[PDB]
């Protein structure tokens, strides 16, 4: 049975084609003491003796020796398979460098000896999982945010927007403003505690200025969080100020337009004839789109930017942390996908550049 | 059954 | 290569397939227009053009209760069918209760719904 591996800046999502969910989800980290190395959940717990490295940054693989360790860990420790037995669908970021696609292909065939493989674009898989062939995906993870317009099954490369503001930046900012509130979150161990606060307590305000005034004239927007040591801390307007950064990147000294503006800019780089279908099919995917209120806020913000007669629809599936993986699971399972794999034989005859002809 | 293997550090 | 692709868009007319556990399965011609709301379907309408060429409209119909694997598969099959037909098909997403006038017009006796359908192809994990 085919394997599906969705490698992210922060998390690896791995499983079997035909399952409704990944079997394994773990941090894309390699830890070394300074046993040579530890990968994933093992590296997290042993951080007292380990220095941690992330092989993927902003969606792009930049450390290929550590990435091989991630993949070995996926095959042997998590999925517990013999790689040589299983066709392997991998995912890539939009606009992933051509040499990266080739390197990925080379490693799979030459290091792991897979019988077949395929590389799919993450945002496109997410659109498929939503039961659409046309739309614009807002994919936001731990390391990167993209706007990816897609028409009749294929991304429009010229109109893709990249934003190097995502979950890790939000976590760092929450650390800063919680520090300002009197607490001390600065170390890497403490980063993960603040990430949990972010995931449990943060939300996107429908109207930001109104929310600030509510938090200033009430305490009903305040929440408590129990630290590991037992200390109960309070979170006030930081709850919505953190993710507001997505809409106002100036909050962290960035000159970039916020996610609503990049969405509009992306749509506007497309043919006027398809924009209507883009506006009606805004699909959110990735962990950083999980904030309560984000879909309603995006609806409001894009409505304000679009022509007043445009039908705007934000689709935010509850399962959208795994949408990319699920799309891959469906794709790999289709009776019509059997001929679409790059086989080991095809790789032997053509070399790594086959990926550019077999995988859009 | 998905196992998300990402535990938080203790004191 | 898929046997149903080889059959697709050869002559003028209506062709309907149902997504059944990650496969495209032809719907019996006598049952055209009776849609299971627990299911997803792919519809190809082939029209003879005066210029000798064939016109293609691909509609993927999504039932209110169809599972994610089925709606996902219907969307992908549509893309693949379109590519197989040299990109010449126009793709249409059709949702139960919100189908286009042109889609509804394909069914001379009128499109109808029934509850139920084939089980999901997903393994729950
Ligand atoms: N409920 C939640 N609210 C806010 N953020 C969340 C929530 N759940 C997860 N996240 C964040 O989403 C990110 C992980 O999501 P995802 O797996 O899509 O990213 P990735 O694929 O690792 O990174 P990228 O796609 O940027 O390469 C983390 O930053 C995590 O803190
Ligand atoms: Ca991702
Ligand atoms: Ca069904
Ligand atoms: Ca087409």
């Amino acid at each position: 049975t085919a394997l599906v591996c969705d490698n992210g800046s922060g998390l690896v999502k791995a499983g079997f084609a035909g399952d409704d969910a990944p079997r394994a989800v773990f941090p894309s980290i390699v830890g070394r003491p300074r046993k040579d190395s530890y990968v994933g959940d093992e590296a997290q717990s042993k951080r007292g003796i380990l220095t941690l490295k992330y092989p993927i940054e902003h969606g792009i693989i930049t450390n290929w020796d550590d990435m091989e360790k991630i993949w070995h860990h996926t095959f042997y420790n998590e999925l517990r398979v013999a790689p040589e037995e299983h066709p392997t669908l991998l995912t890539e970021a939009p606009l992933n460098p051509k040499a990266n696609r080739e390197k990925m292909t080379q490693i799979m065939f030459e290091t792991f000896n897979v019988p077949a493989m395929y590389v799919a674009i993450q945002a496109v898989l997410s659109l498929y999982a939503s039961g659409r062939t046309t739309g614009i995906v807002l994919d936001s993870g731990d390391g990167v945010t993209h706007n990816v317009p897609i028409y009749e099954g294929y991304a429009l490369p010229h109109a893709i927007m990249r934003l190097d503001l995502a979950g890790r930046d939000l976590t760092d900012y929450l650390m800063k403003i919680l520090t300002e509130r009197g607490y001390s979150f600065v170390t890497t161990a403490e980063r993960e505690i603040v990430r949990d606060i972010k995931e449990k307590l943060c939300y996107v305000a429908l109207d930001f200025e109104n929310e600030m005034a509510t938090a200033a004239s009430s305490s009903s927007l305040e929440k408590s969080y129990e630290l590991p040591d037992g200390q109960v801390i309070t979170i006030g307007n930081e709850r919505f100020r953190c993710p507001e950064t997505l809409f106002q990147p100036s909050f962290i000294g960035m000159e970039s337009a916020g996610i609503h503006e990049t969405t509009y800019n992306s749509i506007m780089k497309c043919d006027i004839d398809i924009r209507k279908d883009l506006y009606a099919n805004n699909v959110m995917s990735g962990g950083t789109t999980m904030y309560p209120g984000i879909a309603d806020r995006m609806q409001k913000e894009i409505t304000a930017l679009a022509p007043s007669t445009m039908k705007i629809k934000i689709i935010a599936p509850p399962e959208r942390k795994y949408s990319v993986w699920i799309g891959g699971s469906i794709l790999a399972s289709l009776s019509t996908f059997q001929q679409m794999w790059i086989t080991k034989q095809e790789y032997d005859e053509a070399g790594p550049s086959i990926v550019h002809r077999k995988c859009f | 059954e998905t196992n998300e293997k990402n535990p938080l550090p203790d004191k | 290569e898929h046997p149903e692709f080889l059959k697709a868009g050869k002559e003028p007319g209506l062709q309907i397939w149902r997504v059944e556990k990650f496969d495209l399965v032809p719907v019996p011609t006598n049952l055209y227009g009776d849609f299971f709301t627990g299911d997803a379907y792919v519809i190809l309408k082939t029209v003879q053009l005066r210029n000798g060429n064939l016109q293609y409209d691909l509609h993927y119909w999504l039932g209110n209760e169809c599972s994610q694997d089925e709606s996902g598969a219907a969307a992908i099959f549509t893309v693949q069918l379109d590519d197989y037909l040299n990109g010449r098909a126009v793709q249409h997403r059709e949702v139960q209760g919100f189908e286009s006038a042109t889609f509804l017009g394909y069914f001379k006796s009128g499109l109808k719904y029934k509850k139920g359908g084939v089980a999901s192809g997903f393994k729950h994990v």
